[PDB]
């Protein structure tokens, strides 16, 4: 029955600043013993989440002192001193008083760095897929930000739009930037028809594309 | 160390029942310490689903209902989680952690086990090795890749050079189509290395018991 608000995300915090997340509970988390029950994790992209502090203020065991926690009884917060790169990701609270033990929605953690213009890869479809029938022709656009990207694929000179598929990462924890990852799926046939095949990136670190092809 | 771990089948028909086993080394599941099951939904709401402490003492979620069972196995140091019905909306990674009175849970969580619930049959990736068609920038930097695709439920685990080659790498999420999954992994290193040193990319698909090692070769 305990509901717990969180903001889905934080303004940009820079590498050396401090941070404060914040959690609001709908009923007070102080129990008749003097302790408030609340947990503060932090969960990074395809890790288990990891308890930083729980009791509201204690932190657990081999946490780093640059977390601490404060609070109420309704509204809490979750100090980050000196931020770093490695400290990206999803922080969640959760209530410890009674049942169910429910958690808040999390907070992303999202770092500033400075302007980084994309590596732009582009690979032509593998010999082993073309005995399939398929073509993919595969374009990486590594280390970039900030995140906002636009990638455009051209068969001849032409824009192709139809079946593309793009996949982000979510913020590198050592440097802080973004990758993704464009696929354009053509059947073994069609692949055969073309011989040029581009892939283009347009980032704000540049007001010209950045232009990556191959003849077939 | 004390360590758990989560293990059981990635795929379950809606309407069956889901079995999950938790395996815990280096302390005993005896204890007065809460053996918990929380599971976390894809868009990552989490969602506490219950415990089991003292060997004999449970506790539930009530949006469970009656369809979930905490129980253990004392011999073996393992402690169980079934969730009768499923339906599509119990599709999440489920992991077992140990928490205390103080809600102090220590590094005690397992890695997390992937669950989906659907109708799909399970299929096994197809992997192609991803090699530049030419030469790049030489005395520079190069960067190669591999394409897992057509799988079905995830994950699929995917690493280099058996894990020695970890630095540079990049593994993209899946994208969803036809009910199968597309994934890529890039990985950047020196023109020096490749093709100098084999660059293998291993993948493998608990779901499908399925193992695959490309080794990426000059065009
Ligand atoms: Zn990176
Ligand atoms: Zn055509
Ligand atoms: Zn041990
Ligand atoms: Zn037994």
């Amino acid at each position: 029955d305990i509901v717990i608000t969180q903001d889905e995300l934080s303004n940009p915090v820079t590498s050396g600043e401090s941070v404060s997340i914040s959690c609001r509970s709908s009923r007070s988390l102080l129990y008749k013993d003097g302790r408030t029950y609340l947990n503060w994790f932090l969960q990074r992209p395809g890790q288990s989440p990891q308890l930083l502090i729980y009791l509201m203020s204690t932190r657990a065991s081999g946490v780093s002192d640059r977390f601490s926690g404060s609070g109420s009884g309704t509204d809490f917060t979750l100090e980050i001193s000196r931020v770093k790169a490695e400290d990206v990701g999803v922080y969640y609270c959760q209530q410890f008083v009674e049942y169910p033990f429910t958690f808040g929605s999390g907070t992303k953690l999202e770092i500033k760095r400075a302007d980084a213009a994309p590596t732009v890869s582009i690979f032509p479809p593998s010999s082993e897929q073309l005995t399939s029938g398929g073509a993919s022709v595969v374009c990486f656009l590594n280390n970039f930000y900030p995140k906002d990207i636009n990638v455009k694929w051209k068969i001849d000179g032409s824009e192709r739009q139809n079946g593309v598929l793009n996949s982000w990462t979510d913020q590198d924890s050592k440097d802080s930037t973004y990758s993704m990852s464009s696929t354009l799926t053509l059947t073994k046939d069609e692949y055969e028809r073309h011989n040029s095949y581009t892939c283009e990136a347009t980032h704000k670190t540049s007001t010209s594309p950045i232009v990556k092809s191959f003849n077939r | 160390e004390v360590k758990l771990s989560e293990s059981g089948p990635g795929l379950v028909k809606p309407s069956q029942s889901l079995s999950l086993t938790c395996t815990v080394t280096g302390y005993s599941i005896t204890t007065n310490y809460a053996w918990t099951w929380i599971r976390q939904f894809p868009g990552n709401k989490l969602e506490w689903m219950g415990y089991i402490r003292s060997s004999v003492i449970t506790r539930y979620n009530p949006s469970l209902k009656s369809r979930i069972s905490i129980t253990q196995d004392t011999s073996k140091n393992q402690f169980f989680l079934q969730l009768n019905s499923v339906t599509t909306e119990d599709t999440a990674t489920y992991y077992c952690a140990r928490y205390d009175y103080y809600g102090n849970t220590g590094d005690y969580w397992g890695q997390g086990t992937s669950v989906t619930v659907s109708s799909a049959k399970t299929t096994p990736p197809s992997v192609y090795p991803l090699a530049p068609g030419t030469a790049a920038l030489k005395s520079s930097m190069v960067t190669l890749g591999c394409l897992v695709k057509g799988y079905f439920p995830e994950p699929v685990t995917v690493t280099w050079n058996s894990g020695s080659l970890s630095s540079g790498v990049h593994t993209f999420p899946a994208v969803l189509q036809s009910d199968l999954y597309t994934l890529t992994s890039s990985v950047t290193v020196p023109s020096s290395t490749w093709p100098s040193q084999t660059v293998t990319c291993n993948v493998a698909h608990p779901a499908s018991s399925t193992k695959v090692d490309k080794k990426i070769v000059p065009r």
